[PDB]
């Protein structure tokens, strides 16, 4: 039996899946301070779905270790703090409404595998004003930018000539993983 | 798509990607420029992997840039809800859920038991003091 | 105990105190009205044999008051796999002379199941240690009854986390802090190791050796309990043998 390498976290929007090598385990997972619990039992996997037991409290540091079987041999997976290191899907443009020289661009409130009485909460109910989305675009050859505190844009086009548009949900304070991906185009 | 003489119209992003499916020339011919035309190609090609419906057990897919996230219903687990949380019955997970002893039954339910100067409830799960002072109680405190 | 705090008269009914001609030797802790866990290295120098006295609802060793039960030692048992001066199997089962009265003070710790000892309690992360042990690594013993917290590690991430003296054997589990600030102390040898789980304490520990007390770059070890159940349940079920010392087989 050969302890299991190269522990790694695969998460967005809070769906949070540990994953590992080589291609019989058990997982636990605890908090710094909390008791462990056994996830995963006698899997075949390398690879285990922790999110129910992370979106009980994001702003929590998880560690997790995997267990190998033919004390056990085991590993630990790297902290992992879901609030600042859960991936930002990538956003999409619910719509766009323009009243004479200025256009309303809306982004939609993506939903998160968070739960709170009986909903799946949205980006925003989790994060708030920690985050914006930022609008990227153009007609003329060059660019423009709008960032938002909400999840709506309210820019000046010029009358009659088309745009395109592609947001991108964007957590500022964050220091690694700050930027998600870039919104499918959107042309009036 | 390219019909007969349907080239010979000016671009446009709704008959020819929107209405029909376009490769990336005829979309390069909408945009134009380079950066823009990869911008909206990543994504408008990226094809949703929820085609093969993934997630089961009554979840909901969501598709992502070659990927997908599952939304499962309550009792389900697992990177496409194929797990079944009522099926962890056993010593291994929290105990079988006894409050003291817990006992694995190949094929059956588990067992709960309980220490001396204990006895266990009808609720199959609980264990009773049966003397005045069992063990691990801390009588100032009860 | 260092760094932790006095255990409120009470709140650790079945700690238990060892005295050899009336001086303090160690800590035990009550399994039933008859029967005391305690450490092996306790017994290392002992002499006079007829002289062990083990006193339960102690609390303030200043003090004296009618919750105060002594009893007299008839027999210390002790693995034959043990080897005085040494670490490894530091375990011992001492059998009182009289039985003891079960009071609001005087209340057993439970001895778990082996499995529900190694499958379960082993993961409750804190469990408290205590004594009336040194209260600094270099300090004196304190008078009244000291109890801590302190969390448990599997032995891989104890050695890991822990600087370059005994190997920690399957025999003994780590539990403490390396920062220096919590620990127990050696005049808490053979004091236990309770768990709370689901509304009980149990029997997972025996204050067993260290580098110091609460040194940077160390944790406590303590004797695994779980792997001397069976060894402890045969024992208590057997008959009374001569001599006050008894080395039994082990497993
Ligand atoms: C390396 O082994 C030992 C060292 C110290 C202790 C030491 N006891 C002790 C207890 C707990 C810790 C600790 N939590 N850091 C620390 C100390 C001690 O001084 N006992 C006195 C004596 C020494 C050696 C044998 C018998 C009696 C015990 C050890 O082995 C049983
Ligand atoms: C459905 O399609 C997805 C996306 O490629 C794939 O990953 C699944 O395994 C399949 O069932
Ligand atoms: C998607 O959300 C999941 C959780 C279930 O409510 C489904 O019925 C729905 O399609
Ligand atoms: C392995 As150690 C007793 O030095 O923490
Ligand atoms: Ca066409
Ligand atoms: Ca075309
Ligand atoms: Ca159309
Ligand atoms: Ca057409
Ligand atoms: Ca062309
Ligand atoms: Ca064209
Ligand atoms: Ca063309
Ligand atoms: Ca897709
Ligand atoms: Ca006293």
């Amino acid at each position: 039996t050969v302890a299991a390498y190269n522990l790694t976290w695969k998460s967005t929007n809070f769906k949070t899946i540990l994953e590992w090598e080589p291609k019989v385990y058990t997982v636990q997972i605890s908090t710094k301070s909390g008791d462990w619990k056994s996830k995963c039992f006698y899997t075949t996997d390398t690879e285990c779905d922790l999110t129910d037991e992370i979106v009980k409290d994001v702003k929590q540091t998880y560690l997790a270790r995997v267990f190998s079987y033919p004390e056990p041999l085991y590993e630990n997976s790297p902290e992992f703090t879901p609030y600042l290191e859960t991936n930002l899907g990538q956003p999409t443009i619910q719509s766009f409404e323009q009243v004479g020289t200025k256009v309303n661009v809306t982004v939609e409130d993506e939903r998160t595998l968070v739960r709170r009485n009986n909903t799946f909460l949205s980006l925003r109910d989790v994060f708030g004003k920690d985050l914006i989305y930022t609008l990227y675009y153009w007609k003329s050859s060059g660019k423009k930018t709008a960032k938002t505190n909400t999840n709506e844009f309210l820019i000046d086009v010029d009358k009659g000539e088309n745009y395109c548009f592609s947001v991108q949900a964007v957590i500022p304070s964050r220091t690694v993983n700050r930027k998600s991906t870039d919104s499918p185009v959107e042309c009036m | 798509a390219n019909a007969f003489l349907e080239e010979l119209r000016p671009g446009s992003l709704e008959r020819e990607c929107k209405e029909e499916q376009c490769s990336f020339e005829e979309a390069r011919e909408i945009f134009k420029d380079a950066e823009r035309t990869k911008l909206f190609w990543i994504s408008y090609s990226d094809g949703d992997q929820c085609a093969s419906s993934p997630c089961q057990n009554g979840g909901s897919c969501k598709d992502q840039l070659q990927s997908y996230i599952c939304f499962c219903l309550p009792a389900f687990e697992g990177r496409n809800c194929e797990t079944h949380k009522d099926d962890q019955l056993i010593c291994v997970n929290e105990n079988g859920g006894c409050e003291q002893y817990c006992s694995d039954h190949t094929g059956t339910k588990r067992s709960c038991r309980c220490h001396e100067g204990y006895s266990l409830l009808a609720d199959g799960v609980s264990c009773t003091p049966t003397v005045e002072y069992p063990c691990g109680k801390i009588p100032i405190l009860e | 105990i260092v760094g932790g705090k006095v255990c409120p008269k009470g709140e650790c009914p079945w700690q238990v105190l060892l005295l050899v001609n009336g001086a303090q030797l160690c800590g035990g802790t009550l399994i039933n009205t008859i029967w005391v866990v305690s450490a092996a290295h306790c017994f290392d120098k002992i002499k006079n044999w007829r002289n062990l006295i083990a006193v339960l609802g102690e609390h303030d060793l200043s003090e004296h008051d009618g919750d105060e039960q002594s009893r007299r030692v008839a027999q210390v048992i002790i693995p034959s796999t043990y080897v005085p001066g040494t670490t490894n199997h530091d375990i011992a089962l001492l059998r009182l002379h009289q039985p003891v009265v079960l009071t609001d003070h005087v209340v057993p710790l439970c001895l778990p199941e082996r499995t529900f000892s190694e499958r379960t309690l082993a993961f409750v992360r804190f469990s408290l240690v205590s004594g009336w042990g040194q209260l600094l690594d270099r300090g004196a013993t304190a008078l009244e009854l000291m109890v801590l917290n302190v969390p448990r590690l599997m032995t891989q991430d104890c050695l890991q986390q822990s600087r370059k003296s005994p190997n920690i054997t399957e025999y003994m589990f780590c539990a403490g802090y390396s920062d220096g600030s919590k620990d127990s102390c050696k005049g808490d040898s053979g004091g236990p190791h309770a768990t709370h789980y689901r509304g009980t304490w149990y029997l997972t520990g025996i204050v067993s050796w260290g580098q110091g007390c609460a040194t940077v770059g160390h944790f406590g070890v303590y004797t695994r309990v779980s792997q001397y159940i069976e060894w402890l349940q045969k024992l208590m079920r057997s008959e009374p043998r001569p001599g006050v010392l008894l080395r039994a087989p082990f497993p």
